[PDB]
């Protein structure tokens, strides 16, 4: 079973550096040649760069040439990304991926922003309904965080049918995210239903109960 | 480079149709074009390499034809799991181009906006702000329009609006919309009401509160 | 009314493997013309002649054009036992085929380099077992199965290429094997041409 995942993203400063891994399985790695593709905000595709086998040819686009660095270990079955020189327009979710005359497999990917920006833990607000019907909806307000991502689950995760998590909007320096979960009226408040928070990049894990006001 | 051209962005069908994604190139690319789908969850397959074969453990229903810098992706018997984005990738030179992608949507009964209103949380007006949030789920078409007024007065600025991409499950939308006011702002004025425009429905669809 | 060999002359050229074929038909086509625009080290035919090619009429006229280099010359002719014949291009028997050598000349700043020569130094489809191997040789005319499995261009000499045939193809494995060969000064080129036969049109005759 082929497997790529990828490490090594986060937070950098515009003229940085920062060096991505990606860790693969489940096939001969030195058999194959082996490319970084990157997925902008707004979903455009662009390859970053292309390593044959054996690591003897290297291939990039003229907006990344002189600045990135494709490599491979092939005793460690690792390929490696690194990236200097960087700029805010490099911002994007970067992909391990098999190469050859297609790329069959793709990696998770792994979140690179560019950014003067700070490090911002959120501000999670639990969202009752207004002071009934057959069902209620609660709500989870994610606010003033930096960098992506966050990870939100309700009840730990067990939780999942009738909810809706919005992407991210990003206002200034900060993100914002929300969310909503329907029940039946039977469900709430009579159980607790929490709504559970994390931001990895500060190291911040929240759980806020939703309460009847 | 070769510029890779994928005509339609967004295509709307029923399941059992038979779907067909055109892929253009700037230049013949002697049929080294490959078709990758990436679903909601952003995983990425690909799905036919070299105009017309098929990788392993991809269904028979999906299907590539093409020649020159004319090229289709083809999806047969549509499915439920077929929602996604589908990109045309070049590999006659480097460096290997992408097209913007085509993202399908599955078509569906009409549906009316599930609409809920939320006062700013006390723990927030601790911290002196004020967020009204308002969520507008499970709707169908995608097509929509969302007012906030405070006191009857129609507001726009401060307005942070959030839009999902197809439900898998029941193939409906869902937004969000969020008002930000600072605490002093906000208990300047009483009624705050959050209106919806959708086809499904000649007059609004009305969401409001007092903050008594 | 003239037959439009421009497709050559701009952008780089294939491989060996994955040559472009230019079929003309209902034209009017000057071989002397194109010929003039190269350095020629190499013409030869079967069941014609180079004079009688550039002044005869046929029903259509196949011109395959490739990178390919000099010093594998002698693999090109059809009684090697070589890689070249054997995957990747063979010329009719049966028909009248001319088979053409030559250099871009410095002063062809359209047409622009590959990095390398890339050809097949195997084809094979592996069954099911992965144990049972069956060669896959090409025919004359026609294109190495094994051309859905290799980049446009051989990334690394040496590398393998593999792809699993599904179910229905009766499974297994096509796989095939890649080499490469240093970029030359100027870069050598092969030209193949072939002409066919019909009883209703001969409309590919030499501009005069
Ligand atoms: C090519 O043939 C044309 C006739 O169509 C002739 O006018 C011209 O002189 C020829 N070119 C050369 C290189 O002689």
């Amino acid at each position: 079973e082929v497997k790529l995942v990828e490490s090594g993203g986060g937070l950098v400063k515009p003229g940085g550096s920062l060096k991505l891994s990606c860790a693969a399985s489940g096939f001969t790695f030195s058999s194959y040649a082996m490319s970084w593709v990157r997925q902008t905000p707004e979903k455009r595709l662009e390859w970053v760069a292309t390593i044959s086998s054996g690591g003897t040819y290297t291939y990039y686009p003229d907006s990344v040439k002189g600045r990135f660095t494709i490599s491979r270990d092939n005793a460690e079955n690792t390929l490696y990304l690194q990236m200097s020189s960087l700029r805010s327009e490099d911002t994007a979710m970067y992909y391990c991926v098999r190469d050859g005359n297609s790329m069959d497999y793709w990696g998770q990917g792994t979140s690179v922003t560019v950014s003067s920006a700070k490090t911002t833990a959120p501000s999670v607000y639990p969202l009752a309904p207004v002071c009934t019907g057959s069902s209620v909806t609660l709500g989870c307000l994610v606010k003033g965080y930096f960098p992506e991502p966050v990870t939100l689950t309700w009840n730990s995760g067990s939780l999942s049918s009738g909810v809706h998590t919005f992407p991210a909007v990003l206002q200034s320096d900060l993100y914002t995210l929300s969310s909503s979960v329907t029940v039946t009226s039977s469900t709430w408040p009579s159980q607790s239903i929490t709504c559970n928070v994390a931001h990895p990049a500060s190291s911040t894990k929240v759980d806020k109960k939703i309460e009847p006001r | 480079d070769i510029q890779m051209t994928q005509t339609t962005s967004s295509l709307s069908a029923s399941l059992g149709d038979r779907v067909t994604i055109i892929c253009r190139a700037s230049q013949d690319i002697n049929n080294y074009l490959n078709w990758y789908q990436q679903k909601p969850d952003g995983t990425v397959k690909l799905l036919i390499y070299y105009t017309s074969r098929l990788h392993s453990g991809v269904p028979s229903r999906f299907s590539g034809s093409g020649s020159g810098s004319d090229y289709s992706l083809t999806i047969s018997n549509l499915e439920q799991e077929d929602i996604a984005t589908y990109f045309c990738q070049q590999a006659n030179t480097l460096p290997p181009t992408f097209g913007a992608g085509t993202k399908l949507e599955l078509r569906r009964a009409d549906a009316a906006p599930t609409v809920s209103i939320f006062p700013p949380s006390s723990e927030q007006l601790t911290s002196g702000g004020a967020s009204v949030v308002c969520f507008l789920n499970n709707f169908y078409p995608k097509d929509i329009n969302v007012k906030w007024k405070i006191d009857g007065s129609e507001r726009q600025n401060g307005v942070l609006n959030s839009w999902t991409d197809q439900d898998s499950k029941d193939s409906t939308y869902s937004m969000s919309s969020t008002l930000t006011l600072t605490k002093d702002e906000y208990e300047r004025h009483n009624s705050y009401t959050c209106e919806a425009t959708h086809k499904t429905s000649t007059s609004p669809i009305v969401k409001s509160f007092n903050r008594n | 009314v003239e037959c439009d060999f421009s497709p050559l002359l701009s952008g780089t050229p294939p491989q060996v493997y994955n040559f472009k074929r230019l079929v003309f038909t209902n034209c009017n086509y000057n071989l002397t013309k194109l010929l003039s625009l190269f350095s020629v080290n190499d013409f030869t035919c079967s069941q014609i002649s180079p004079a009688a090619i550039a002044s005869n009429c046929y029903s259509s006229l196949i011109l395959d054009y490739f990178s390919y280099p000099l010093s594998m010359k002698s693999d090109l002719s059809v009684s090697s036992a070589g890689p070249i014949s054997q995957f990747n291009y063979k010329q009719s028997f049966s028909n009248p085929t001319c088979l053409i050598l030559a250099t871009v000349p410095h002063n062809l700043t359209t047409i622009t380099k590959p990095l390398k020569y890339s050809y097949i130094n195997k084809c094979s489809r592996f069954l099911s077992d992965d144990r049972t191997e069956v060669p896959q040789l090409v025919n004359a005319n026609q294109y190495s199965p094994c051309v859905s499995i290799v980049p446009s261009t051989v990334w690394e000499d040496g590398d393998y290429y593999r792809k699993q045939l599904s179910p229905l193809e009766g499974g297994g494995w096509l796989v095939a094997s890649g080499s490469t060969v240093a970029m030359t000064e100027q870069l050598q080129m092969g030209f193949g041409i072939t002409v066919q036969y019909g009883t209703d049109t001969n409309s590919v005759c030499p501009k005069l």
